[PDB]
């Protein structure tokens, strides 16, 4: 329901990665699944993620953040990887299930 | 058990052949009119990559399930193809047909050609092509078709180098959407009941009607492509435009073929019934080989001879093969030679169907470029019904027609098309 | 429609009838216009001795160059002109000459066969010609690593015995074998009690045997003549032979333990076992998703260009092993995983694996009877080795009785802690130490 | 040279005569640009027929003289220009060997327009073989050739090359005035003839790129 649909927007702003100009998916810990997903991203999406991340690291070393104008807005955050990652995991679960059978 | 060979032809033009020989194993296949023939300078090699792409994920089954699934029931899945026909078939024990069928269905009608899978697959073209070319035999045929034609058929059967890695998921999809159409496909199937194979073709074969992309006419060039590569052995092939599939002049060439000699019948034996072999034999002294070459395509064909010989003797060997062709065009054909051949041809034909693969191929080939099954007695009737004159004429057509030649090896002593 | 179970039963039976001279005639009649008939002889390099080694192969080269009743030119012309295909071979324990023609010619064929095995011309001039030819085939075969390796595998696995020799023979034996030795070989080995006329296609067993009695005459007088000789047993040796040539592009390696020999039922389990490991080659599209673990690893780690398992049988023994082709720098890992898979066979096979292995095996046996020539090959072989025909219906029965527990026991029985025979050819520096390999023979 | 050089005497291995084939080798490689060259047996070195071709060369146009400029004095360039719309290039190809030579044109053009571009280059050759050569064109050329020759010797390299080339395939030094005398002494007819020799002779063609729209030697 549209209840926690607000909570999310709240958490999203509490987290604060948007202050670094990062997308939610940019902050994912790169375990195995995530690593595979990243290999599937189209070139353009991949390079954009790369610049965003490098940009964030540079801000982090400088101990600064992006001007308020440049912060990613909750509703404009692109879940660019979630689709691929969801697929990668099903495939894995398929194989896992099949190899027990 | 022993009877029939039904063959329906659904609404959309999708032909279904079928024969129950009660074999403990089945072998279903999807024949299609498609190949490097419909390729354009723009999408060269896409047919080849498609061939290697059979195991990639589909809309109904995943790359993983396709392989594990088929293997679980001791089945097999393969794709054979020529410049103008692609066959996707699967084999397995009778009790698993329904299981193996799902993947065959999925592969040919529901590929996804996911970009990544496709990107990882492409370097395979380099490998696949590397083993094939281990046979000099293959290199010259590629060049032959490129010298014999200006288009369509001139297109190579193996993805050219410069294009490895450049084919796209688009091109694959587009190639499939414009060629794998019900009016260009036939669902043949040995070891099964016609009703079953038909109920399948219906409720499941989606990609309906159409004829999509039409191949450009096969223009004849008549070129000569030579390849100096050092090999102690020179492979040469000289041909001329010949008969097309189902052409009246076809049966004629096929016979002139055996008369000239096409393949040994006795292990390590000499071929006396081969005028061509025998002729060359009297010409050279060292090891060699020579045969009657004959290909019949939809809108064209090639005919001539193919020779393998030591470099220094390619000259004498090729001339010899020629003199033997002219000598035949000038009535150098006994009424008996025509008799012997006719038998070797009928025998060869009949033996070439004992194979589950051989039979399915024969059946499906007709059901695709026809829609009917010429009885064996009929094909026999058509073969011997070839006069001694027809044969001498075929030979004439060669001596007169514009020749195209393809050779490779240490061509230092190999003659040029204009010196024969 | 009809089930696999039934299609198996409705398979025409194989008819066998022995003559009075000891020859056995067998066939499987089909509704086919074309057929295959030939004689399978229980002879080969194993029957040769140190001085005539290669004779049976030299005899294979003349077998077709004409008989006494009809010289070279005539013989070839007669076979060619009827559209018949004449072929044959010779191995360590089995030789064969068979023909592919129209069922219509079945009888004339049988006459041709009998004329070949009984009346080889052995023309003095011909022999000097096949001499040079065989010498050429040796240099050619010398460049086929796979065969050079299996020869070496036999050379060491059966060192100091008859099975240690190659089928083609030595350079010396070929440079000196005589018209006599070839005659002697034929007169010593090609004999009715040791031969089997098998036929497949559209042929009447009766018409066959009738044409048989007519051309296979030579009736024996003494008891010696119709007694089938028992060969001295070949001792197996755990050992290795390393032929190193870093100049070769890829290395070949073959490892094997001693097999039970034709007669033993376990061979059914061993074959099931080999199906679990299976085979591979860089063109298998299945790639990383292949069910064979070794195949998967091979793909995931680029372990080799190809590999194959095998269960080569012989009368009193055999070789159970595997062979792979790999780049100089991946030999070690390949061997590691391979032996690893053998240990998995002995200690932790799964019902799922055997279940699948069986289906693969069933398809394989069926696929071995795909045509007249192959059905004929089976009949000739079965008779000569099992003394009868084993129908697919039987094979399937046996194959279906195999389970995990059985594969483990059989494999442990032939592989676990055994000294293997090793043959390695090429740039093999990275593969090493028999000892290390011997240790790969135990503890999963 | 004397008191030092030792490997000596004779002429050793003699090269086989240069037989003329007249083939057509095509190379499909994808390149957005197609390079094509169509020629015919031209003239040998030291041959009087040489000068004629060299001149027909400049008349047809062989290399630009104005940076980024259009070549009006180039019939070939100009011809092709009127034919295609996209970028390209075209020149008179001419090689003179000991016992043979090659002559024709060379064209670089976008794939899709190779057809129109090569045809154009051809029509412009035939048009020249049919007296399509002004007495002035022959005059202009003769100058461009004498100039090109004279400039191509200011280079230490260029000079040594010129000198050495003669002293090897001759043993003498044709004075510059003589080479000049030989060049302009070429009638307007000679030029039209050279062109004829091309349109009539057996041609050999070599092309490479996305030849999908490139014509075959037998289609020109």
């Amino acid at each position: 329901g549209r209840l926690m649909d607000r909570i999310r927007k709240w958490y999203y702003n509490a987290a604060g990665f948007n202050k670094y100009g990062l997308m939610r998916d940019d902050t994912l810990y790169e375990d195995d699944d995530v690593k595979e997903a990243l290999k599937r991203l189209p070139e353009d999406l991949y390079n954009e993620r790369m610049f965003r991340i490098k940009r964030a690291l540079d801000l982090s070393l400088k101990h600064r953040i992006l001007p308020k104008e440049q912060w990613v807005k909750y509703e404009e955050d692109k879940p660019y990887l979630e689709p691929y990652l969801k697929e990668v995991i099903r495939e894995r679960l398929e194989r896992e299930a099949w190899n027990k059978k | 058990g022993a009877e029939d060979l039904e063959i329906t032809k659904l609404p959309n033009g999708l032909i279904i052949a079928s024969l129950e020989n009660f074999s403990p194993a089945s072998r279903i296949g999807v024949f299609i009119k498609a190949g490097s023939r419909y390729e354009t300078t723009a999408n060269l090699g896409t047919a080849h990559l498609l061939r290697l792409a059979s195991p990639l994920t589909t809309k109904g089954a995943s790359s993983f399930r396709i392989t594990r699934g088929i293997e679980a029931v001791g089945g097999s899945l393969s794709v054979y193809s020529t410049r103008e026909k692609m066959t996707y078939c699967v084999e397995c024990l009778r009790d698993h047909v329904d299981t193996v069928m799902e993947y065959l269905l999925n592969v040919t009608t529901a590929p996804e050609f996911r970009p990544w899978e496709v990107t990882d697959l492409q370097p395979q073209l380099k490998v696949d092509k590397a083993v094939a070319f281990q046979s000099p035999q293959v290199g010259v045929l590629e060049n032959l078709h490129a010298a014999a034609y200006k288009t369509a058929l001139a297109n190579p059967l193996y993805c050219p180098d410069y294009r490895i890695g450049k084919i796209t998921s688009e091109q694959l999809h587009h190639f499939v959407q414009n060629n794998f159409t019900s009016a260009r496909m036939a669902l043949v199937g040995i070891g099964v009941k016609h009703s079953d194979l038909k109920q399948v073709a219906e409720q499941f074969l989606n990609i309906r009607s159409g004829a999509g992309t039409s191949s450009a006419k096969a223009t004849y060039w008549g070129g000569e492509i030579r390849e100096q590569n050092g090999h102690s052995l020179v492979h040469a092939a000289v041909v001329t435009e010949g008969a097309a599939v189902g052409s009246a002049e076809a049966n004629a060439f096929s016979v002139l073929q055996h008369v000239l000699g096409a393949g040994p019948l006795i292990k390590r034996g000499s071929s006396v019934t081969s005028k061509l072999y025998q002729g060359v034999a009297k010409a050279t002294t060292q090891p060699f080989d020579a045969s009657a070459f004959n290909v019949n395509y939809s809108d064209s064909g090639l005919f001539g001879f193919y020779t393998i010989s030591q470099a220094a003797h390619a000259g004498e060997v090729i001339r010899a093969a020629m003199n033997q062709l002219k000598a035949a065009a000038q009535g150098g054909v006994t009424e008996e030679d025509v008799t012997k051949a006719k038998n070797q041809l009928k025998a060869t034909y009949l033996m070439s169907v004992e194979t589950a693969q051989g039979l399915l191929n024969e059946i499906g080939s007709e059901a695709l470029l026809s829609g009917t099954h010429t009885a064996p007695s009929v094909v026999a009737q058509k073969i011997d019904s070839v006069t001694s004159a027809d044969v001498v004429n075929a030979a004439k057509k060669f001596v007169s027609g514009k020749k195209s030649m393809a050779a490779s090896g240490d061509l230092g002593s190999t003659p040029f098309l204009d010196e024969l | 429609a009809a089930t696999y179970a039934q299609t198996l039963q409705n398979i025409p039976e194989t008819n066998v009838t022995t003559l009075d001279n000891g020859l056995r005639v067998a066939s499987e009649e089909s509704s086919q216009p074309t057929c295959t008939v030939g004689v399978w002889i229980g002879a080969g390099s194993r029957y040769e001795n140190e001085k005539n080694n290669g004779a049976g192969y030299f005899v294979e080269h003349l077998a077709f160059k004409g008989t006494k009743k009809r010289p070279c030119a005539a013989f070839e012309k007669e076979v060619e002109s009827m559209g018949a295909h004449f072929n044959g071979y010779t191995s360590r324990e089995q030789t064969a000459f068979y023909i592919k023609a129209l069922s219509k010619d079945m009888p004339k064929v049988v006459e041709l066969l009998a004329d070949v095995v009984q009346n080889c011309a052995l023309e003095e001039s011909q022999i000097e010609k096949e001499r040079g030819v065989i010498l050429q085939e040796l240099k050619e075969m010398d460049n086929d690593m796979t065969n050079v390796t299996f020869d070496y595998l036999h050379a060491t696995a059966f060192q100091g015995t008859a099975l240690a020799r190659t089928v083609e023979g030595t350079t010396e034996n070929i440079k000196h074998l005589t018209r006599a030795d070839l005659a002697s070989y034929i007169d010593t080995h090609f004999k009715a009690p040791r031969m089997v006329l098998a036929a497949a296609g559209g042929i009447s067993h009766k018409e066959l045997v009738d044409a048989a009695r007519q051309h296979f005459s030579g009736v024996s007088f003494t008891y010696k003549e119709d007694a089938v000789p028992i060969l001295p047993r070949c001792r197996f040796t755990g050992s290795e032979i390393r032929a190193r040539d870093d100049a070769l592009p890829v290395a070949h390696v073959a490892l094997a333990v001693e097999g039970p020999g034709w007669a033993d039922p376990d061979n059914v389990v061993l074959h099931v076992a080999n199906a679990i490991i299976g085979r591979y080659d860089r063109t298998f599209g299945g790639g990383k998703h292949l069910s064979s673990r070794l195949a998967a690893l091979a793909v995931e780690h680029k372990l080799c260009h190809s590999f194959q398992t095998f269960n080569t049988s012989y009368s009193d023994t055999g070789l159970f092993g595997f062979h792979f082709v790999a780049d100089p720098l991946s030999i070690d890992d390949m061997m590691f995983c391979a032996q690893g898979e053998w240990m998995r066979l002995c200690t932790s096979t799964t019902e799922s694996e055997v279940k699948r292995a069986k289906n693969h095996l069933r398809s394989a046996m069926v696929a071995q009877l795909d045509g007249t020539t192959p059905v004929c090959e089976t009949i000739g072989s079965h008779l000569l080795n099992y003394g009868r025909r084993i129908s697919l219906e039987e094979w399937d029965s046996r194959i279906s009785a195999v389970d995990a527990r059985m594969v483990r026991d059989v494999c442990s029985k032939y592989i676990y802690d055994k000294c293997p025979a090793l043959a390695a050819v090429g740039p093999i520096e990275q593969l090493l130490d028999y000892n290390r390999i011997r240790s790969g023979m135990y503890w999963i």
